């Protein structure tokens, strides 16, 4: 129920040869279930509602 | 699991490496692959200039493809990089394993290869198998067609009169099998289900056998692989 | 890297990987201290009785 | 195979020999013949001249029609291998890459299934390497099935500018030709000059002590055959009928010279002079087929598309047509008109049962997104559902280690579909086979 | 962060490596150390073992202690293994340094 559907990301020089690789690897990071652990380390706290 | 591959422009190599790749991307198992290289028989300085990047590639498994002579030379370049310690093996096909009793001192130990040796392929029994193949294929042809061709009048002079049907022999002759053992052939000109052996260059500077293979089954003799800091542990 | 959004004016020159943490304009609310019913005194019995 | 019966004999004992006329590629391998040393570059290499044409005509998109035999096999090998340059650290110039390389079968009298699936592709250049039977059906097909229309650009090898092909030659086709062509005499002098340069160098080693003569008894490879062959193939002179007759890595006539001919509707006429990279057009006007004269851009980017999408309650509803060939209108709570588009669903009846590709108008939410895009980017589309009925995954077919794609992802990577819009996830594994947009609903 | 050390029989080395050890273990920073080697340039078949145990070290930083001739020798070998490219920055004291 949110307004401006966007996302933080990473910024690189135009049309370089790393867009593809960092893309594949960060999608890998999601697919293997780790960002949950990271958000648990910093982003979300304990005060679940 | 497999790692880097080196070869040198010898006729019949792209087929090899493409077979490797096409069968390594078509596997449900967690395969991997490292830097494939390329060589040259032309000159010498660039060889040591490129055959070393593979060394930094911590690839305990290297596949080579060449003939025995440049094989010896590249092996000498390897010993020039050293590479005789524990861990580095080699898996190289038959086209270097020549007459299976000559042992150049260059070849380091552990150099496995697939070969296909008469040491169970008994020349008389194989004559029997071949006569079986040919006669039973002629039989199956008779079963197809109730007539049979005739011997050519001449190897060269019959050409002026070689006016006959088109023989579809291989269309059936490839496919024949009897005497229990099945011997369906291949269209492109070789066998199917070939019986193979595996040799290991023992430190005795010889080789006889380790294990046998057949119909996509690995009947071994060394349930754990030997060595040339390795412990053994047990549980319940 | 770092906390950085994604729009057009920035997608002109630099390029952007696939975002990871979502974001957007949202709202913040606060709860309410209890809601004792107005017609409480006729609740706890059915229409039959 | 008229040269073979001697390539074998002196191949035994490995006595080197020299080739003069034939130009097939089989005779080049170092594993089947140790004897050939070729004076006339075989038809294979002539591929590169087309790659050379590409550096001054930029038609980076490209179609190829290899005729299936070892002859064409090598042609495909070489052409495919040409593209591997440009490491790209220059800084990323557009690299010409081969499109769907439609293979062939030599002895065939119907190719209609090949050209429409070729004509409906994205490119406009045709490189056909073939034989003489082949150009017959190729031309008699393309010149009548509405294929030789303007904007079509052709190329052929040296073996299509003659024979019955000319007796069915379409206009404006382009051929290749060596400067010499056939010559039963000139290269003889060249070859004997090679052997001359070889002889007085042979004294430098001369440890051969004989090439073994006599028929019986001397069954042993002459222990200097390959070495003397390296010598002979390493003969460097620069004065015959052609200059600097060289021998390739595999040992073939390196750096010959061509010249790009052309058919003037009844007449072959040279245009340029091809020599390695030296390819310059002479005093003429390169006239292109289909009645045109400008340098035609070999690309024709299409505006149509074919989009597939799945069934899903909150995003794409499905409703049958009416009872006459129509389907019923409807408005919103604010009475706004909601769109509806005709939808050729192959699933009028459920799986576990027959399947019929009846129209069944389908609408939804992503339908609205699509129509919004259409007015924004000048499109036109035809939509149809998924044959299978699942998102799409990986699996193993033949109950073996094979791997391919089911579902809509597979209907796309087949090349059948062209664009996918539906609630499709974005994982890692499915990324390495496809390119994705930005996200549009978390 | 310091990694392996190699040297030879040239006198005056025990004190050097003892300094490196004592000053690396009486310091509250988290250093480390790897295979400390020793060579024998006095054998041509040692060059094989030279390349052998030389390969066994993987270290973005290296220390070496010998004289100019042995330095030429070892570096000529190392140009054949790959210790000279990007990253493997060598460090030597001023004994070679003629
Ligand atoms: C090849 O030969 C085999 C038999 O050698 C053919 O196999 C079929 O027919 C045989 C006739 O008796 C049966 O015994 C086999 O069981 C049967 N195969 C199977 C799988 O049931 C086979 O069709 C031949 N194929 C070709 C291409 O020639
Ligand atoms: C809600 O109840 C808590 C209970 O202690 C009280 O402290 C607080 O002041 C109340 N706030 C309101 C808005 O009623
Ligand atoms: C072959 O080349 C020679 C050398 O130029 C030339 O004189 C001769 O005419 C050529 N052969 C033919 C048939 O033209």
């Amino acid at each position: 129920k949110v307004f401006a559907s966007t996302g933080y990301g990473i910024a690189i020089q135009k049309d370089s040869g790393w867009k593809r690789q960092v893309d594949l690897a960060i999608l890998q990071l999601f697919g293997d279930g780790e960002m949950e652990e990271l958000e648990a380390l910093w982003l979300t706290g304990i005060c679940h509602n | 699991y497999i790692f880097s591959i080196v070869t040198t422009y010898f006729p019949g190599y792209q087929d090899f490496v493409n077979k490797i790749r096409s069968t390594i991307e078509n596997s449900f198992v967690g395969w991997e692959l490292e830097e494939v290289l390329l060589l040259d028989m032309s000159l010498d300085d660039g060889d040591s200039k490129i055959q070393n990047q593979l060394k930094k590639l911590q690839s305990p498994i290297i596949l080579l493809y060449c003939t025995k002579e440049e094989a010896t030379y590249i092996f000498e370049v390897a010993n020039s990089v050293g590479l005789t310690g524990y861990g580095y093996t080699w898996i190289v096909p038959s086209l270097v394993a020549g007459d299976t009793d000559t042992v150049p001192s260059e070849f380091p130990t552990g150099l496995i290869s697939v070969s296909y040796d008469e040491w169970d392929y008994g020349l008389p029994a194989r004559v029997r198998d071949g006569i079986a193949i040919i006669t039973t294929a002629a039989s199956d042809m008779l079963s197809e067609h109730s007539f049979i061709p005739e011997p050519k009048s001449s190897c060269y002079n019959t050409h002026e009169k070689r006016i006959y049907q088109s023989n579809m022999l291989n269309r059936y002759l490839i496919n024949v099998t009897f005497e229990g053992r099945d011997l369906s052939f291949s269209e492109d000109g070789y066998q199917m289900h070939p019986k193979l052996v595996i040799i290991l260059l023992n430190k005795e500077r010889k080789w006889e056998r380790v294990g046998k293979w057949k119909d996509k089954s690995l009947q071994m003799k060394y349930y754990v692989w030997p060595r040339m800091d390795h412990l053994s542990i047990v549980t319940l | 890297v770092g906390s950085l959004t994604i729009n057009e004016e920035r997608s002109e020159v630099v390029d952007f990987s696939v975002p990871f943490i979502e974001t957007g304009i949202s709202v913040m609310v606060s709860r309410s201290n209890g809601t004792v019913s107005p017609s409480a005194f006729l609740e706890p019995f059915s229409a039959c009785v | 195979f008229t040269p073979t019966p001697v390539s074998y004999t002196a191949g035994f004992y490995r006595i080197p020999v020299l080739g003069l006329t034939t130009r097939m590629s089989i005779y080049s391998d170092k594993s089947i013949h140790l004897s050939f040393l070729r004076t006339v570059p075989p038809y294979s290499h002539q591929s590169s001249v087309w790659f050379e044409m590409m550096r001054v005509y930029n038609w980076n998109h490209i179609i190829l029609l290899v005729s299936d035999d070892h002859e064409g096999r090598a042609a495909q090998k070489r052409l495919e291998t040409l593209l591997e340059e440009r490491e790209s650290k220059y800084d990323n110039k557009r690299g010409p890459k081969a499109e769907k390389v439609l293979q062939f079968d030599p002895g065939t009298k119907n190719v209609t299934a090949l050209l429409m699936e070729a004509r409906e592709l994205e490119a406009r250049v045709i490189i056909l390497s073939a034989s003489e039977d082949d150009a017959a059906t190729v031309y008699r097909a393309a010149a009548m099935l509405d294929m030789t229309g303007s904007g079509y650009v052709w190329l052929v090898g040296e073996r299509e500018i003659s024979g019955n092909a000319l007796r069915y030659a379409p206009d404006g086709i382009i051929g290749l030709q060596l400067i010499n062509g056939k010559n039963e005499s000139a290269h003889i002098s060249d070859a004997v000059g090679v052997v001359a340069q070889a002889v007085h160098e042979l004294l430098e080693k001369e440890n051969i002590t004989d090439p073994p003569r006599g028929c019986v008894g001397n069954t042993n490879i002459w222990k200097t055959g390959p070495l003397f062959k390296r010598v002979l193939m390493s003969s460097k002179y620069a004065d015959g009928v052609t200059g600097r007759v060289e021998f390739n890595e595999d040992g073939d006539r390196k750096f010959a010279q061509y010249s790009i001919m052309n058919l003037q509707n009844r007449k072959l006429v040279q245009v340029g002079i091809y020599n390695g990279t030296h390819v310059i057009p002479n005093d003429r006007k390169i006239i292109w087929p289909g009645g045109e004269t400008e340098k035609p851009r070999g690309y024709q980017m299409s505006t149509r598309l074919k989009i597939v999408t799945i069934h899903q309650e909150p995003f794409v509803y499905v409703k049958p047509t009416m009872s006459d060939g129509t389907c019923k209108e409807e408005f919103t709570v604010n009475g706004d008109p909601v769109k509806k588009v005709i939808c050729t669903g192959p699933n009028d009846t459920s799986p576990g049962s027959p399947r019929h590709t009846v129209p069944q108008c389908c609408y939804g939410f992503c339908i609205d997104l699509l129509i919004k895009l259409a007015r924004t980017m000048q499109f036109t589309y035809e939509v149809h559902l998924v044959a299978d009925g699942k998102f799409g995954t990986q699996e193993r077919v033949q109950n073996s280690n094979k791997k391919e794609w089911n579902g809509m992802m597979g209907e796309l990577l087949s090349g059948q579909a062209d664009m996918i819009v539906a609630p499709l996830t974005i994982n890692n594994e499915r990324a390495q086979y496809i390119e994705f947009s930005k996200p549009f609903k978390y």
